[PDB]
RNA sequence: AUUCCGUUAACGAACGAGACCUCAGCCUGCUAACUAGCUAUGCGGAGGUAUCCCUUCGCGGCCAGCUUCUUAGAGGGACUACGGCCUUUUAGGCCGCGGAAGUUUGAGGCAAUAACAGGUCUGUGAUGCCCUUAGAUGUUCUGGGCCGCACGCGCGCUACACUGAUGUAUUCAACGAGUUUAUAGCCUUGGCCGACAGGCCCGGGUAAUCUUUGAAAUUUCAUCGUGAUGGGGAUAGAUCAUUGCAAUUGUUGGUCUUCAACGAGGAAUUCCUAGUAAGCGCGAGUCAUCAGCUCGCGUUGACUACGUCCCUGCCCUUUGUACACACCG
C-alpha cells in the first residue's frame, strides 16, 4: 500500500475486512520528542 | 379593447427613475387614461464588505460597498397600442422599462 | 358616519395601533381581552393608562389593538402608548377640549412616554469589535 | 365565551383532558419511547404529553388554518445544546406532528386546506368553544 | 499528456474550479451576485461596477 | 405515604454495583455502567415501576423485573436503535451490555484493533487522540 | 455625629480628582463653617453626616 | 398628609411612608408625592445627566442592581419577580410596610465615611473623607444586593428569601446583615486611616 | 465542610414535629422546611402540599420558582 | 477643533477642521399603492338571549372608502429658537419650559503637509534585475503533508449551577439570501414514509407576489434539592443516514452507552459612559459537505462617572542639551 513515499507490506487477515487499506499503511512516522529548542519558552 | 398594462421601471438613479415615472404618468393622463401608481417597492441594497488591504498586514479595516436598486410599478387601463406609443417617449440611460399584461 | 380614531404607539421596532370607536367599553388586543396580556408581570404597564383615568372614562369606547414587531416588553409599551393616544384623540375629536386637556395632563403628569415615543434605537456595530462600542481584546505579547 | 377569552394554559389542560376522555385517539405504540425532538435530552415527563400536544396543536390550527408539519416542527422546536459549541435553533420531531394531525382529522377536528396545510372544521370550532365555555 | 490522464481530475467544485474573471487568481473570490471577482480586483473595479461607499 | 416504611433500604446491590436508596429509581438505576437516563426511563416504563418512588421504597421483585427488562430489551419491544451494542461484531445480535460486560466488549474491540495493526488501534496503544482532533495545543496531561 | 449643609463647592481634589473639596455650614450651629473632602457626586444644598467635625480638610495633591 | 391612589404592585401603599434621614432624603424616591409607580419597571432614561438617577424609584434601583453578573444581565422581569416575592416575604415576616422596610434598610446600610487612596509611586497611603448622600445610597443598594446574592449562591435558600432576610436585618442595626457588617468595616478602616 | 444529610422520606418523629410546629411558622417555604426539619426540597414540597390539603396553612402567593405559605390562623 | 472673539509688523490667501454625503430618530401635512395595509359593508362557521342583537374567525367587492398602520419620493422640522444666571456691551458656557430631538440630535463615510527602507513580487497578462527553462523552479496525474505532539503563548467557545438543569405549556424581531429546469441544479411551502437522521411525491418563487404563517434569552406550571448532583460535556465504543469521484488521520449530522478537569481562577492584563456594557439568538462571507471566525441584524437590558493628569500617551508654550542614525541618542 503506497503511503506517499513507500509501499508498506501487509498480509490480509480475516479481521481486517470492511476496513480501508489506508488504516494499515501509516502515512506519518510516530513522533518521539527531543529536547525543546531555542524559543520554546519565554513567550 | 381595455387591459391592465403593467409597467416595471428599474434604475440605480432615483432622479432619473422619478423623472421617467412622472413623464409616463403625465403622458397617460394626457390621453384620459386611468393610471394607478407609481408603486415604489422597498429599495434593494446590494451590500459587499471587503477588507481594504490587499494583504494580511495592518489593522483589519473593511470597506462597505452598497449598490441600491430602485423599482417602480405603474398600471394603465388602456390598449397595447396606446401604451406602446406612450412608452415610445425618450428614456434616459440607466432606466430599464418592462411592459407586460397582468 | 362612523365615530372612530386610530392611534399608533411605538417602542424600538414595536408598532401598536389602537382603533377606538363608540362602544360599551371593551378593550381587546388581537381579539384577546387586555386582562390576559402576557407577560403577567407587565400587566401593570399595560393597564397604567387605565388605572390612572378609571374605567368609567373607557366605559363608552370600544378599543381594538393590533401589534407587530419588537419584543415582549416593547409590544406592551407600544400597546399602552397607543391606548393613551387613541383615548386622547377620541376625546379631542368627539368630547370637550376641556376633558381632553384634563386627561392629557393627568397622563403626562404620571409618565410622558404614555404619549411621546422613545427615540432610542440600536446602534450599528463597527468592525473591529463584537458590539457598537466593545472592541476585540488587545494583546501585546 | 371562546378560546381567545380563556388562558391558553387552562384551555390546553381542559382540552387535553377532554381528548383523553373522548377515547377516539389512537396513540402510536412508540409514544413512550421517543423524545419530542432531536434537540431534547429526555422523553416528556408527563405521561399525557401526547394528549397535551394534540390539544395545543388543535388550538394552533383553530387560531390559524394554514399550518403544516414543518410549521409545527418549527413551532415546537427550540435551542439545541452542542456541548462546547454555541446553541442554535433546531426543529422538533415531524412524525409526532404528522400522527397528531392525522388523528385530529380522523376525529374531524381539522381537514385539509385547499391552499395546503390543515384547517379547523365547524365541528372543531364548536368543540373547542364548548370546552372553553365549560372551563369556568 | 495522455487524454485520459492530462487534466483528467474532476473540477466540478471547490476553489480550483473557480477563478477571478479579471486576474484569474483562485483566492478570495467574491461569488455574491455572480461577480466572480477576487477581493482585490473587486476593490479596484467597484466604482466602475457601480458600488458606492456611503458608510 | 410521606413517612418512610420499615422496609426502606438505604443501599442496594445490583450487578455488584452500589445503588443509592435515597435517589429516585430512574436516576438511581443510572449508577450501573451501560445504563443512562434514557434507558433507565424506558426500563422503568416497561417494568411498570412507578417513577415517583425512591430506590429504597420499591421491592426486590421490582428490581428483578427491572433487571430482566434490561437483559431482554427485545422481549419488551425496545427498538434496536435504542441499544448500546447494535449489530455485534462476532455474534451479530442487538443487546444492552452493562456492568463488566461493557468493559469486556470495549477491551475486545481495542485488542482487535491493535492486533491487526489498525491505525485507530495504534493510536489507542500510543495513548493519542483517535478522532482526528488536533494535539499541538490541547490534551496536554503528560 | 453632626449634620452639615454644603454652601458651595470649591472643586475637585486628589491626584485623580477623586474627591471634591467643599465648604459646609453646620445645621446645629449656623455660624460655624468647615472645610471637608467628599467622595462621590455632591452639589450645593446637600447634607453630609460628619462623624467628627474637628479635622480641617486640606488639598490631597 | 398626601394621598396617592397609585399602589406598588397594586398591593402596597406609598402613604404613611416617610424618609427619616435628612442627609439622604432628597436622593430616595419612595414617597407618595415623589412620583409613585405601579411597578419598578419603567424603562426610563436616568443616565442622561448628573444626579438624574436620584429620581428613579428606590425599588427600581434595587431591581436594577439585582441583575449583576453576566448570566443575569438584562433579566429585568426575573429581577422584578424576585423583588415582588421578597417584598411579600418581608410583609409576612415583619407586618410593616415593605417600602418602609426597604427605605430603613438603605438608610442603615449607607456608609457615611470612607478612606481614599492618596499619593502615588507605589505608596500605600489613605486619608479619611466624607461620602456624599447619593454615593451613600448607591453603596447601600450595592451592599444589600451583594449580600443577598452571596447568601443565595450555592444554597437551597431562594434569592427572594435571602433578599428579604437581608432587608429585614438591615432595616435595624442587627449586625447580622452582610451590608451592615461591610459598612461597619469601611467605617472602621476610615477611622483607622484618618 | 460536612455534607447535609437531608432525608427524602419522613420519620415518625420528624413527621410529628412537622404537624406540630409547622402550622405555627410565620413563613413557610420549601427551603425553610428543609433547613428546619432537615428534609430534602421534594419532601418539603410534599409536606407543604399535605399541610395545605389539611387546611392548617394558607397560600400567600404561589409561583413556579417561589411558594409562600403561612399559618392559617394567628 | 489653528473654532471663533480679539491683540497685533502684518495684510491677504490655500489645505486640514467645519460645511458635505449615508443611515436612524418626528410629520394623523403632500403624491401614490390587488407585489402593503386599515375601516365598514355582503355572505358563511362557532359561541352567547341563538333569527333581529353582541363577541371572534374565514372569503369576495380593480365601481365601497381611505392611507393611521407598511413602502418610497418631494418637502417641513432644530437655529441653542425662547427665559434666568456667569462671561470683556464679544466670542461663548450652565440650568430651565416647550419640543421627536438642546452632548456637533446619535452613528458613520470622506479626511491635510511630511514620513516608515512598516506589509504585500503568494491578487494582478503590474514590474526591473538575478535564477531556472525539457531528466524544468513550466504544466498535469497518483499518493502523502500543510492537522503530525514531552512543551510555551494569543483571539475565542463551553462551564463551575437553584438569579439554576430538565420536561411541558405559552408567543414577540431586524439586516438579508435564493434556480441552467434538463424528470432536476438555488430558497424551499404542502402531503406521505421514519424515532431521529433522512427519503419519496405534488408544486411556489429570477421575488414587498413564493421560502417568509418566518428565533433564543425570556414568561408560565411541574420534577430535581446543595450531593461534582438530573451542573459540566472532554474522552471513548457500537451503530445509522447525507455531501462528495474518494470520508481512513473519525468531513459533517443522528440513537444508545462512557461521564475527565472544572466548586469562580496568582502575579498581571483587555473593552466599555445608554438602547451603551453584558446576555440571547438570527442573516451573509467562506460553502459539493463543514463556523467555536469575520461582517451585519435585531431581542431583553444594567451598575458607575460625567472628573483628573496619579499611570500610559497626545497637542501647544517656556526652558536645558555635548542628541540630529535624533534617549532604543
Ligand atoms: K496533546
Ligand atoms: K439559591
Ligand atoms: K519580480
Ligand atoms: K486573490
Ligand atoms: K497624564
Ligand atoms: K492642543
Ligand atoms: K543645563
Ligand atoms: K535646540
Ligand atoms: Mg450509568
Ligand atoms: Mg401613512
Ligand atoms: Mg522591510
Ligand atoms: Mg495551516
Ligand atoms: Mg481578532
Ligand atoms: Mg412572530
Ligand atoms: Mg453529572
Ligand atoms: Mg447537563
Ligand atoms: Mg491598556
Ligand atoms: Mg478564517
Ligand atoms: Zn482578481
Amino acid at each position: 500500500i503506497y503511503n506517499g513515499k513507500t509501499f508498506n507490506q501487509i498480509e490480509v487477515k480475516p479481521e481486517m475486512i470492511s476496513h480501508y487499506l489506508a488504516e494499515f499503511s501509516i502515512s506519518y512516522k510516530p513522533v518521539k520528542h527531543g529536547r525543546p529548542g531555542i524559543g520554546a519558552t519565554h513567550s | 379593447q381595455i387591459h391592465k398594462i403593467r409597467i416595471t421601471l428599474s434604475s440605480k438613479n432615483v432622479k432619473n427613475l422619478e423623472k421617467v415615472c412622472a413623464d409616463l404618468v403625465r403622458g397617460a393622463k394626457d390621453k384620459r387614461l386611468r393610471v394607478k401608481g407609481p408603486v415604489r417597492m422597498p429599495t434593494k441594497v446590494l451590500n459587499i464588505t471587503t477588507r481594504k488591504s490587499p494583504c494580511g498586514e495592518g489593522t483589519n479595516t473593511w470597506d462597505r460597498f452598497e449598490l441600491r436598486v430602485h423599482k417602480r410599478v405603474i398600471d394603465l387601463f388602456s390598449s397595447a397600442d396606446v401604451v406602446k406609443q406612450i412608452t415610445s417617449i425618450t428614456i434616459e440611460p440607466g432606466v430599464e422599462v418592462e411592459v407586460t399584461i397582468a | 358616519a362612523v365615530e372612530s380614531v386610530q392611534c399608533f404607539g411605538r417602542k424600538k421596532t414595536a408598532v401598536a395601533v389602537t382603533h377606538c370607536k363608540r362602544g360599551r367599553g371593551l378593550i381587546k388586543i388581537n381579539g384577546v381581552p387586555i386582562e390576559l396580556v402576557q407577560p403577567e408581570i407587565l400587566r401593570y404597564k399595560a393597564f397604567e393608562p387605565i388605572l390612572l383615568l378609571g374605567r368609567h372614562r373607557f366605559a363608552g369606547v370600544d378599543m381594538r389593538i393590533r401589534v407587530k414587531g419588537g419584543g415582549h416588553t416593547s409590544q406592551i409599551y407600544a400597546i399602552r402608548q397607543s391606548i393613551a393616544k387613541a383615548l386622547v384623540a377620541f376625546y379631542q375629536k368627539y368630547v370637550d377640549e376641556q376633558q381632553k386637556k384634563e386627561i392629557k395632563d393627568i397622563l403626562v403628569r404620571y409618565d410622558r412616554t404614555l404619549l411621546v415615543a422613545d427615540p432610542r434605537r440600536c446602534e450599528p456595530k463597527k468592525f473591529g469589535g463584537r458590539g457598537a462600542r466593545a472592541r476585540f481584546q488587545k494583546s501585546y505579547r | 365565551r371562546t378560546v381567545k377569552d380563556v388562558s391558553p394554559h387552562e384551555f390546553v389542560k381542559a382540552y387535553a383532558a377532554h381528548l383523553k376522555r373522548s377515547g377516539k385517539m389512537e396513540l402510536p405504540e412508540w409514544t413512550d419511547i421517543v423524545k419530542t425532538g432531536k434537540l431534547k435530552e429526555l422523553a416528556p415527563y408527563d405521561p399525557d404529553w401526547y394528549y397535551i400536544r394534540a390539544a395545543s396543536m388543535a388550538r394552533k390550527i383553530y387560531l390559524r388554518g394554514g399550518l403544516g408539519v414543518g410549521g409545527f416542527r418549527r413551532i415546537y422546536g427550540g435551542n439545541q445544546r452542542n456541548g462546547s459549541r454555541p446553541r442554535h435553533f433546531c426543529k422538533s420531531s415531524g412524525s409526532v406532528a404528522r400522527n397528531i394531525l392525522q388523528q385530529l382529522q380522523n376525529m374531524n377536528i381539522v381537514d385539509f386546506d385547499p391552499k395546503g396545510g390543515r384547517r379547523i372544521t365547524s365541528n372543531g370550532q364548536r368543540d373547542l368553544d364548548q370546552v372553553a365555555g365549560r372551563i369556568a | 499528456g495522455h487524454s485520459n490522464i492530462w487534466n483528467a481530475h474532476p473540477k466540478n467544485y471547490g476553489p480550483g474550479s473557480r477563478t477571478c474573471r479579471v486576474c484569474g487568481n483562485p483566492h478570495a473570490i467574491i461569488r455574491k451576485y455572480g461577480l466572480m471577482c477576487c477581493r482585490q480586483c473587486f476593490r479596484s473595479n467597484a466604482k466602475e461596477i457601480g458600488f458606492i461607499k456611503y458608510r | 405515604s410521606l413517612v418512610a416504611n420499615e422496609e426502606f433500604q438505604h443501599i442496594l446491590r445490583v450487578q455488584n454495583t452500589n445503588v443509592d436508596g435515597k435517589q429516585k429509581i430512574m436516576f438511581a438505576m443510572t449508577s450501573i455502567k451501560g445504563i443512562g437516563r434514557r434507558f433507565a426511563n424506558i426500563a422503568c416504563k416497561k417494568a411498570d415501576i412507578d417513577m415517583n418512588k425512591r430506590a429504597g421504597e420499591l421491592s426486590a421483585a421490582e428490581l428483578d423485573s427491572l433487571m430482566v427488562v434490561v437483559a431482554n430489551p427485545r422481549q419488551f419491544k425496545i427498538p434496536d436503535w435504542f441499544l448500546n451494542r447494535q449489530k455485534d461484531y462476532k455474534d451479530g445480535k442487538f443487546s444492552q451490555v452493562t456492568s463488566n460486560a461493557l468493559d469486556m466488549k470495549l477491551r475486545d474491540d481495542l485488542e482487535r484493533l491493535k492486533k491487526i495493526r489498525n491505525h485507530r488501534g495504534l493510536r489507542h496503544y500510543w495513548g493519542l487522540r483517535v478522532r482526528g482532533q488536533h494535539t499541538k495545543t490541547t490534551g496536554r496531561r503528560g | 455625629t453632626k449634620h452639615a449643609i454644603v454652601v458651595k463647592v470649591m472643586g475637585r481634589t486628589g491626584s485623580r480628582g477623586q474627591v471634591t473639596q467643599v465648604r459646609v455650614k453646620f445645621l446645629d450651629d449656623q455660624n460655624r463653617f468647615i472645610m471637608r473632602n467628599v467622595k462621590g457626586p455632591v452639589r450645593e444644598g446637600d447634607v453630609l453626616t460628619l462623624l467628627e467635625s474637628e479635622r480641617e480638610a486640606r488639598r490631597l495633591r | 398628609k398626601v394621598h396617592s391612589d397609585v399602589m406598588l404592585f397594586n398591593r402596597w401603599t406609598y402613604d404613611d411612608v416617610q424618609i427619616n434621614d435628612i442627609s439622604v432624603e432628597d436622593y430616595i424616591t419612595a414617597t407618595a408625592s415623589k412620583h409613585p409607580v405601579y411597578m419598578p419597571h419603567t424603562a426610563g432614561r436616568y443616565q442622561a445627566k448628573r444626579f438624574r438617577k436620584a429620581q428613579c424609584p428606590i425599588v427600581e434601583r434595587l431591581t436594577n442592581s439585582l441583575m449583576m453578573h453576566g448570566r443575569n444581565n438584562g433579566k429585568k422581569l426575573m429581577a422584578v419577580r424576585i423583588i415582588k416575592h421578597a417584598m411579600e416575604i418581608i410583609h409576612l415576616l415583619t407586618d410593616q410596610n415593605p417600602i418602609q422596610v426597604i427605605v430603613d434598610a438603605v438608610i442603615n446600610s449607607g456608609p457615611r465615611e470612607d478612606a481614599t487612596r492618596i499619593g502615588s509611586a507605589g505608596v500605600v497611603r489613605r486619608q479619611a473623607v466624607d461620602i456624599s448622600p447619593l454615593r451613600r445610597v448607591n453603596q447601600a443598594i450595592y451592599l444589600l444586593t451583594t449580600g443577598a446574592r452571596e447568601s443565595a449562591f450555592r444554597n437551597i435558600k431562594t434569592i427572594a428569601e435571602c433578599l428579604a432576610d437581608e432587608l429585614i436585618n438591615a432595616a435595624k442595626g442587627s449586625s447580622n446583615s452582610y451590608a451592615i457588617k461591610k459598612k461597619d468595616e469601611i467605617e472602621r478602616v476610615a477611622k483607622a486611616n484618618r | 465542610k460536612e455534607k447535609v444529610n437531608n432525608m427524602v422520606l419522613f420519620d415518625k418523629a420528624t413527621y410529628d414535629k412537622l404537624l406540630s410546629e409547622a402550622p405555627k411558622y410565620k413563613l413557610i417555604t420549601p427551603s425553610v422546611l428543609s433547613d428546619r426539619l432537615r428534609i430534602s426540597g421534594s419532601l418539603a414540597r410534599k409536606a407543604i402540599r399535605d399541610l395545605m390539603a389539611r387546611g392548617s396553612i394558607r397560600m400567600v402567593s404561589a409561583h413556579a420558582s417561589q411558594q409562600i405559605y403561612t399559618r392559617a390562623t394567628n
